């Protein structure tokens, strides 16, 4: 049960184990796979990662894979990852975004195609399509396009994306996380505006916080996060719905994180704005999409300019790293995550228990410096036991081919054994 | 590690029609430190932009350039670390690679009254770019 | 327009061999079988299989996809430049496939199917099909074509691409395709109209409706088509499957449509009981109405009781694809590599004959060579009629078996040698 380490210590043995048969090999090396996402529920999971031709960007991606599997026991008191399908994107070439959703045994990913690269600063949803495909183990990919068209929105939405690590199943109903771009600020900020920092000697507070929820490279759009709510009769007369996120401590639009976990839904959104804390919580309402958000004073993030590592105060930021959390005990509001270690560079993986308030404990993945992008964590049970499994976007051989890689490790058992 | 690159005026290492050019290699790191508060209290404020040979050359940013950091506080020092690896926490990616050329430049006007200036500014009258070829 | 026209002997067709466009395989269990080519404007797209211990289609876990070009040496003939090289992605599911040269690069149709006898207890949405295409700079890439939004004209429950080439005509591709259906929605005119001895099992139109019977399921039915497929540069896929003419039906077979002197040339292949040669150019698309040719000299070879130049119907399954190439649309002649024998696949002949008449002939090979299909293409080369053939051979025994490829000439003057 829930038998396991819950102090400060130190020396944790996490029993870490590297996973390589899930994730292809490519016989490039001039081929960038990056910005990987995992999803785990009910013993299935769903990955997906982006291959580029000498370029990691996500839409400058020519191949996009999509992959199904199960959790298996092999006797090895751990689980594995099976990887039982294997299929890429009929779309890579236009693929701005998805986010994978393993429902009721089975694997659907969301994804927003489009012919311009730029279509979030220039264009509207109309101009753009977007998909849900989906697969299993023995079943072909279907892909059935999404009717925008019958869409119902909370608010004046001039664009979307599926921006996340994750997304959610719930009955007939597929809750995906998005980030909307809309073109008047019709935004409150009492979270950003109580803060008592330094003000700039340009703008006041309210012109900041205003400001720093608009595009970097559309000073006219603003991006602002929400879920998606998808219900059908068994891909029939779909009905979708678009609410965005509360506004009590709005932060700049940014890839989330929507998870089933513990009897509870957590919501997670990387922090790429000024508020360098872990910006999570468990889901109250839907409408207004409310996550209690915690009180997080250890968790953070690394990023150059003038947000790194532990900043607080209200600028006019953007950057940052996608790292995931999972909820390890509710009472104790105890929580997982591989956070990078480091002020402004992306480097020094470390796997992290921690409070709200404290660092519970810690463990570098490697003894040398490694260069991560990002990293995402699912926890679950086994054999009655807690594991993890986490994918980091590597880069640990430099000038060479990048691949992610998959870690599993188990919380410990007892406290400061090695 | 390299040498530190402190932004402001009064610089040598700014060549008067060079800029700085630097030759770092892969997983090197180089800090932008933005001057503190100077002696003779001449406040330096600036916003550089991350950009493209040609522009660099026009000394002229459009809106997609990204504002990689700017020079907000006097008093704080701020900063700016580097490591050449591919993948970087910005927005836009920004891989490195190897072999690469990349243009570092401000076109702001000296004070906050054209922080945001993108017309002209240092990049001509100062030549105050940082021009990085790695390798070779 | 100026060459020989007339019977003649002894044609000097300035045969020579292409060895360095296919490639050698170093193991002897390999066999390289199903040869396709297509040649349009100057280049050409050459597919082949490969299989361990067996030559068979379906049991082959390597499909080669070849692009290259048409190129002068100053050899006063035509020379193969292969440029880029592949295997399909999906090779060990592949069914079938069937090659396109569009504006100077190569497509490739295919099917892929878990089941290699799909087509006997399956349908064709169990199954999914692919457009590979690439030229001389580009990594190839495959896309999945949406059969979804597909229109039909008849309810077919099944289909593969089948034949020796495709066509690019604007922004449409034309492939020719066998399709399967469980119901006998067709009609008998020209076969029941044959005045032939009744066989004493059944009459002449049941001899006829059963004809076109599967031989491996008795209740589906194998109908040659197209299919033509309009897209807006790879996106907004529109789909449409038509069926062949109901005049002169024959079982469903490989075929090929090439542009040809200005026309669009049908060819099918005869794996039934009419042996002798169907080919003819395209008058409609809806329905799609070959002009079939009255060629009394063509046939094949085939063992059974459907040999070469059988003409009565019977319920036969068996035969070898030769494909034709037009060489004159004034004086209706043709081009083909065809087998000499009557019932056994050898003696590879390249033969230029008219509707009625064979004018010359020349064997490839002076000793027996085994040949179970060619493909022939022709096209102008420096103001003059050249032709390049594909030949699945077996010049070792057993072993390494591997296509081969000429080229020729057609002969300026009647009788040099
Ligand atoms: C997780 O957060 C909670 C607050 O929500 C932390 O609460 C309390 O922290 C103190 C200081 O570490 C713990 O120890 C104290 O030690 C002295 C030593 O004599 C003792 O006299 C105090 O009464 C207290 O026990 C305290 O145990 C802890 N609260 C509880 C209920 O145990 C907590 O420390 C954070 N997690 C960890 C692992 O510290
Ligand atoms: C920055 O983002 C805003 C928010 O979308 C962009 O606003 C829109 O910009 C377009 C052209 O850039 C405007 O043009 C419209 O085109 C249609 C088609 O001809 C015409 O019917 C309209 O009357 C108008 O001319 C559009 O009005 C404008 N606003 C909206 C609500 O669409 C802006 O373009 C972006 N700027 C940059 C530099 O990216
Ligand atoms: C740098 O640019 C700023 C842009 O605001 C200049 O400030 C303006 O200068 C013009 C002269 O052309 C005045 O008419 C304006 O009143 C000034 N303020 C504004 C808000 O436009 C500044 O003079 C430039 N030079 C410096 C700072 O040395
Ligand atoms: C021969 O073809 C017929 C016609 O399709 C097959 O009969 C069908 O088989 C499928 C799959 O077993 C069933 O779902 C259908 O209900 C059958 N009837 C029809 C009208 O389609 C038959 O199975 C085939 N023979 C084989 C596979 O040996
Ligand atoms: C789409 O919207 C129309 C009107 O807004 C509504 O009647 C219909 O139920 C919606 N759903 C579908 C599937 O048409
Ligand atoms: C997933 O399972 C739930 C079980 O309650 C069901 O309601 C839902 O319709 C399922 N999703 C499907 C069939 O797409
Ligand atoms: C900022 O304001 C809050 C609420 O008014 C207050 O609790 C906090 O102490 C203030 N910060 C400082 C540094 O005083
Ligand atoms: C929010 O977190 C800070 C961190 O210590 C804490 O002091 C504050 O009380 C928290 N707010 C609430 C309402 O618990
Ligand atoms: C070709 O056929 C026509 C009639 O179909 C015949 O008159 C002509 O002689 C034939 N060609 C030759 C070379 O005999
Ligand atoms: C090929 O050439 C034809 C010429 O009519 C043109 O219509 C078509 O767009 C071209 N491209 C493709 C992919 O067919």
């Amino acid at each position: 049960g829930k038998i396991f380490c819950k102090s400060v210590s130190k020396d944790p043995d996490f029993r870490l184990k590297q996973i390589d048969y899930v994730i292809p090999v490519q016989q490039d090396r001039s081929i960038c796979m990056n910005n990987p996402l995992l999803d785990i529920s009910d013993g299935f999971f769903t990955y997906i990662h982006y291959e580029g031709i000498n370029s990691c960007k996500k839409s400058d991606s020519f191949k996009v894979l999509l992959s199904h599997g199960e959790i298996v026991d092999r006797g090895d008191y751990r689980p594995s990852l099976y990887l039982l399908s294997s299929h890429y994107h009929p779309y890579s070439m236009q693929v701005i975004n998805c986010v994978p959703v393993t429902c009721n045994q089975s694997s659907f990913v969301f994804c927003h195609i489009s012919n311009n690269t730029k279509t979030l600063d220039n264009s509207d949803y109309s101009s753009d399509e977007y998909y849900i495909t989906y697969f299993n183990g023995i079943d072909r990919p279907k892909t059935k396009k999404i009717p925008i068209n019958n869409m119902t929105a909370d608010n004046r939405y001039i664009h979307f994306t599926f921006s996340g690590g994750g997304g959610v199943c719930l009955g007939e109903e597929f809750i995906i996380p998005v980030t909307t771009v809309i073109n008047t600020d019709v935004f409150t900020h009492d979270y950003c505006e109580s803060f008592n920092c330094s003000v700039q000697t340009g703008k006041s507070l309210k012109e900041i916080c205003s400001e720093s929820l608009r595009s970097p490279t559309n000073s006219s759009r603003y991006n602002l996060n929400g879920i998606m709510i998808i219900s059908q009769n068994n891909m029939t007369d779909f009905k979708i719905q678009l609410n965005g996120i509360t506004y009590n401590k709005l932060s700049f639009g940014s890839p989330g994180r929507l998870s089933k976990t513990l009897g509870q839904v957590l919501y997670y959104q990387s922090s790429m704005s000024w508020d360098t804390y872990l910006k999570a919580g468990f889901v109250e309402k839907w409408k207004p999409f409310t996550p209690n958000w915690m009180n997080n004073t250890v968790i953070s993030r690394p990023n150059q300019g003038n947000c790194p590592r532990y900043h607080k105060c209200p600028e006019i930021c953007y950057g940052g790293t996608y790292n995931d959390i999972a909820p390890l005990d509710l009472g104790k509001d105890m929580y997982v995550s591989v956070i990078l270690d480091s002020d402004q560079l992306a480097e020094n993986p470390e796997i992290t228990v921690f409070n709200s308030t404290t660092i519970l404990y810690k463990e570098r993945v490697s003894k040398d410096e490694l260069n991560t992008r990002s990293t995402t964590t699912s926890c679950f049970l086994f054999l009655d036991e807690p594991w993890c499994i986490s994918v980091l976007e590597t880069n640990r051989f430099n000038g060479k081919s990048i691949r992610p890689e998959i870690y599993s490790y188990k919380i410990p058992k007892y406290c400061g054994t090695k | 590690n390299l040498e530190p690159v402190s932004w402001s005026s009064l610089n040598p290492k700014f060549l008067s029609g060079k800029g700085l050019v630097i030759y770092p290699k892969i997983g090197d790191k180089l800090d932008i430190i933005c001057p503190r508060a100077e002696a003779g209290r001449p406040y330096e404020y600036y916003k550089l932009y991350l950009v493209r040979p040609e522009q660099a050359a026009a000394c002229s940013t459009v809106l997609d350039p990204n504002v990689l950091v700017t020079c907000n506080r006097p008093e704080q020092e701020i900063r700016f670390t580097i490591k050449f690896q591919e993948f970087s926490p910005n927005y836009m990616g920004l891989e490195f690679k190897k072999h690469h050329d990349y243009y570092i430049t401000s076109t702001s006007n000296g004070s906050l009254e054209g922080l945001e200036n993108r017309e002209g500014g240092v990049c001509r009258t100062r030549t105050m770019k940082i021009i990085m070829k790695v390798g070779q």
